[PDB]
RNA sequence: UGGGAGAGGGUGGUGGAAUUCCCGGAGUAGCGGUGAAAUGCGCAGAUACCGGGAGGAACGCCGAUGGCGAAGGCAGCCACCUGGUCCACCCGUGACGCUGAGGCGCGAAAGCGUGGGGAGCAAACCGGAUUAGAUACCCGGGUAGUCCACGCCCUAAACGAUGCGCGCUAGGUCUCUGGGUCUCCUGGGGGCCGAAGCUAACGCGUUAAGCGCGCCGCCUGGGGAGUACGGCCGCAAGGCU
């Protein structure tokens, strides 16, 4: 799976500062993550939908953040998803 | 001629079987319900199997059988009593053993079993 | 990676150059696939509650390793193979629990 | 006349601990429930699982004969 | 996979092609080809005698290494799959280390480049080859000599495979892809895995060329002929069979077991065709 | 951050018991089946026994008023890939939230297509019986189908006949899994009886059917009828409205 390690380096790589933990920036971050490696995932066992459950709801999750940083920090909005490629 | 063998008794709901076997298995006499003269549910009886197990015994016995270890499978009706008539039958019955067979959930049986 | 315990059981009959040669195999299989050893406890023949190989007896072997999670199964496939080879388990090694 | 009193310490996970582990099986090799073990919950599943791995290994029966 | 076209021609609504995907290299081994003298079903007296053949695409026939022991524990790579229109499977394109070059069918599975080897001491794994005493029972396998030293005889067709049910004296025995339990013997080698382009059988032509292209004719049906040609045939308007269905030389073609008797093979049969 | 339990889902390996058939040894006058019988199988050697082999399917005890899942549903063992969820610490973002016509995805069994597979069982079917009759209930055979892969099909007593989230309103006993200080206290689920209250009654009652707020779906006598027409979906049977 995905290893604390690489868990951390991410959140570094986007906290908004120092000890910055559980924000838009990296709460999308982790999602992206974690999704990003179920379909890649997916892309195989095609019949464990089960799985593409919560899927679904962690896009909705981090599709319902995404907004509330787009209605928030625009210039932020874009930056961010530009850097981890996200817009389909 | 044999001294020592087995007894396995197939205890059935509609019949029971007796069928002596020499000690590496081969069978040797047998003997059931029809074989003393019952025909139908009658042999779905214990006294079935007592002259059924005896008739069986007795035939044994006649080839030299004096010691045998003893086997029962099934659910029958007619079963304990035939265990009963082989140890007052005139063998030493040397040991008793229940191998009734018991699947663990696989083949489906029948519509009746349901 | 991750510590497992590689559980194999092998014919008992075997000599001694038959015998740790299969393990020879076990131990270079086990190499060849990224195995490290730990532990390891070789129990000798033993007594079975039921014939494998049609063979009421039965010598085990025990390896406690590391190896890499995404290479274990082709290994017990690889185990497997050997005509004498009869038995393998492997299992996550796990904390023990306790009675009492 | 519950199992687990019988016993002190022991690794519910030592699925090769066939002395003790063949202790749970009734002399017909079944696996012993709880009004039997004296087992709890967790602990119970904990067992089997154990008891089945080793029943894998040739250790221990699936199933035994009866004698009376 | 296999290709289908969408119905822009009457004739493709249902045809269908292999996918090929598993090709490599367009181009024969020059090499390894040599000319295959078509026939017309006819025989060595212009008389034919398989009715219906004649007039399909020219063809360049690969010479094919059915005996693999030729070379034991020589490893090689397999460095292109081809396509031989000389029969259903593919073919393998091996470089040996010596330098050599031959052809093989392809098992399915293999992949271009990796290696493979013969040899009684050879890895079992998808594209070697072992006699069968050095086999492990239960393994699936193909290109099996049916006798020591003939060439491979078994298994040779699209996704076909023999598997190994036991062992007996010298010999050993193999399920074959008529289910038929046969006794071969275990220095007759083999080549683990199975046949590839197992989704041959699953082909459409789709229109009535593309089985001249195969070579094959049309074939008439004997109530089309007439007594003189056929015994199904003639008779006014149409027709039943009149008789026990039979093929155009009397013989009939419902049933009439014709394997002979007493032939000597069958000591090392054991289980004929199923289904 | 740190943990925990679990038939949650998917792929690949795999373990033993039993049924069926094949082969070998031994053996004799019946086996099987029923409320009783008969068809049927058996001197061409069956039934019951021993031994070996092949194949498919379902996983005995554990196991349970249990567990997980949004649902249908999920149960031998192993590993890998992965989801949801709970508890603690009270570390970060600082209302980012609930609902959700449309849309989309899932969806037990049967059924459909293609290619496998096929032991047991088993619609139609044949046979034997019960009957006034028996196109049935019981018995002997037996084809699809039940199994795998990829596609559809999208319905049901798909039930808790109970939409989802939140807040407020005595408790008692049992059970699952957590945390503590371990007598016991606290979180989250699963049952039981019951405070007040509701309810046409039977009943529910911190898992409400109680007092409330928000949002969706839905009802408007019975039958005709989930039928006709049109439209959409579908290979078809048929589905939705
Ligand atoms: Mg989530
Ligand atoms: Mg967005
Ligand atoms: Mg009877
Ligand atoms: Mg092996
Ligand atoms: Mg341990
Ligand atoms: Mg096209
Ligand atoms: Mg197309
Ligand atoms: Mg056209
Ligand atoms: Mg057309
Ligand atoms: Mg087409
Ligand atoms: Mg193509
Ligand atoms: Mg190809
Ligand atoms: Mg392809
Ligand atoms: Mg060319
Ligand atoms: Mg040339
Ligand atoms: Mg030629
Ligand atoms: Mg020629
Ligand atoms: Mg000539
Ligand atoms: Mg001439
Ligand atoms: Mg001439
Ligand atoms: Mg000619
Ligand atoms: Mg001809
Ligand atoms: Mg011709
Ligand atoms: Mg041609
Ligand atoms: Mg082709
Ligand atoms: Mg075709
Ligand atoms: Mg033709
Ligand atoms: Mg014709
Ligand atoms: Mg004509
Ligand atoms: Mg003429
Ligand atoms: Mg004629
Ligand atoms: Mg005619
Ligand atoms: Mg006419
Ligand atoms: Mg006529
Ligand atoms: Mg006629
Ligand atoms: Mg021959
Ligand atoms: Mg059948
Ligand atoms: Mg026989
Ligand atoms: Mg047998
Ligand atoms: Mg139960
Ligand atoms: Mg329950
Ligand atoms: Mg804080
Ligand atoms: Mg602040
Ligand atoms: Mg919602
Ligand atoms: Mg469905
Ligand atoms: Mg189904
Ligand atoms: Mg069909
Ligand atoms: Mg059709
Ligand atoms: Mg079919
Ligand atoms: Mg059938
Ligand atoms: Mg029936
Ligand atoms: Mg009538
Ligand atoms: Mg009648
Ligand atoms: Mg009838
Ligand atoms: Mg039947
Ligand atoms: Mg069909
Ligand atoms: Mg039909
Ligand atoms: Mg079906
Ligand atoms: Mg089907
Ligand atoms: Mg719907
Ligand atoms: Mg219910
Ligand atoms: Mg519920
Ligand atoms: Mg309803
Ligand atoms: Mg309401
Ligand atoms: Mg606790
Ligand atoms: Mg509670
Ligand atoms: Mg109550
Ligand atoms: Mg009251
Ligand atoms: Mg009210
Ligand atoms: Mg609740
Ligand atoms: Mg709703
Ligand atoms: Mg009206
Ligand atoms: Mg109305
Ligand atoms: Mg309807
Ligand atoms: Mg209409
Ligand atoms: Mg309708």
């Amino acid at each position: 799976p995905i290893t604390k390690e690489e868990k951390q380096k991410v959140i570094q790589e986007f906290a908004r500062f120092p000890g910055d933990t559980g924000s838009t920036e990296v709460q999308v971050a982790l999602l992206t993550l974690r999704i990003n490696r179920l379909s890649e995932h997916l892309k195989v066992h095609k019949k464990d939908h089960h799985s593409h459950r919560g899927l679904l709801m962690m896009v909705g999750q981090r599709r319902r953040l995404l907004r509330y940083l787009q209605r928030e920090d625009p210039e932020r909005y874009r930056a961010l998803i530009e850097k981890l490629g996200i817009r389909g | 001629q044999v001294a020592s063998g087995r007894a396995y008794i197939h205890a059935s709901y509609n019949n029971t079987i007796v069928t002596i076997t020499d000690p590496d298995g081969n069978p040797i006499t047998w003997s059931s319900g029809g074989v003393i003269g019952y025909k139908g549910s009658r042999k779905g009886t214990p006294y079935a199997a007592q002259l059924a197990a005896l008739d069986a015994a007795k035939k044994a016995m006649a080839y030299g059988m004096q010691s045998v270890d003893v086997i029962v499978r099934g659910t029958g009706a007619g079963r304990e009593q035939a265990i009963r008539a082989l140890q007052a039958s005139g063998l030493q019955v040397k040991s008793i053993v229940d191998d009734t067979p018991v699947p663990h959930n696989g083949c489906r049986p029948k519509k009746k079993f349901r | 990676m991750r510590r497992y315990e590689v559980n194999i059981v092998l014919n008992p009959n075997l000599d001694q150059s038959q015998l740790a040669l299969e393990k020879e195999i076990i131990q270079r299989a086990l190499e060849n696939y990224g195995a490290r050893v730990e532990k390891v406890e070789e129990l000798g023949l033993r007594r079975l509650a039921y014939p494998i190989a049609k063979d009421p007896q039965g010598y085990f072997l025990w390896y406690q390793v590391e190896m890499p999670e995404d290479r274990v199964n082709d290994l017990a496939r690889e185990l497997r193979i050997r005509d004498n080879v009869r038995r393998v388990m492997v299992v996550k090694s796990q904390e023990p629990f306790l009675a009492n | 006349a519950k199992v687990k009193a019988t016993l002190g310490e022991f690794d519910l996970r030592d699925y090769r601990n066939v002395e003790v582990l063949k202790r749970f099986l009734s002399e017909t090799g079944k696996i012993l429930p709880r009004r039997r073990t004296g087992l709890s919950a967790k602990e119970q599943r904990i067992l089997a699982k154990t008891i089945k791995r080793a029943r894998i290994l040739g250790l221990l029966p699936f199933t035994e004969k009866l004698v009376r | 996979a296999v290709k289908k076209f969408k119905p822009y021609t009457p004739s493709r609504r249902f045809m269908t092609v292999a996918d090929f995907s598993e090709i490599t290299k367009t181009e024969p081994e020059k090499s390894l080809v040599k000319p295959l003298k078509k026939t017309g079903g006819r025989n060595n007296q212009g008389r034919i005698t398989v009715r219906f053949r004649g007039g399909g695409h020219k063809r360049l026939y690969r010479i094919i290494d059915f005996k693999r022991w030729d070379k034991v524990g020589i490893p090689a790579k397999v460095a292109a799959i081809e396509y031989d229109p000389n029969r259903s499977a593919r073919i393998a394109l091996l470089h040996y280390v010596d330098g050599e070059k031959r052809y093989i069918i392809a098992p399915d599975g293999l992949q271009v480049g990796q290696q493979v080897v013969a040899g009684p001491d050879a890895p079992i794994q998808v594209g070697n080859a072992l006699p069968l005493r050095f086999i492990p029972v239960g393994t699936v396998v193909h290109a099996v000599e049916l006798e020591p030293k003939k060439g491979a005889k078994l298994a040779r067709a699209a996704g076909t495979s023999a598997q190994i049910q036991g062992r007996e004296g010298d010999y050993v025995i193999l399920r074959l892809p008529s289910g038929e339990l046969r006794k071969v013997h275990g220095e007759c080698y083999a080549t683990v895995g199975a046949v590839g382009n197992a989704d041959h059988k699953n082909i459409v032509l789709g229109k009535a060329g593309r089985s001249r292209w195969l070579g094959r004719r049309p074939h008439v049906r004997g109530a089309a002929m007439n007594p003189v040609d056929h015994p199904h045939g003639g008779g006014e308007g149409r027709a039943p069979r009149g008789r026990p269905p039979a093929s155009p030389w009397g013989w009939q073609t419902k049933g009439l077991k014709t394997r002979k008797r007493r032939k000597p093979s069958s000591r090392f049969i054991i289980a004929r065709r199923k289904k």
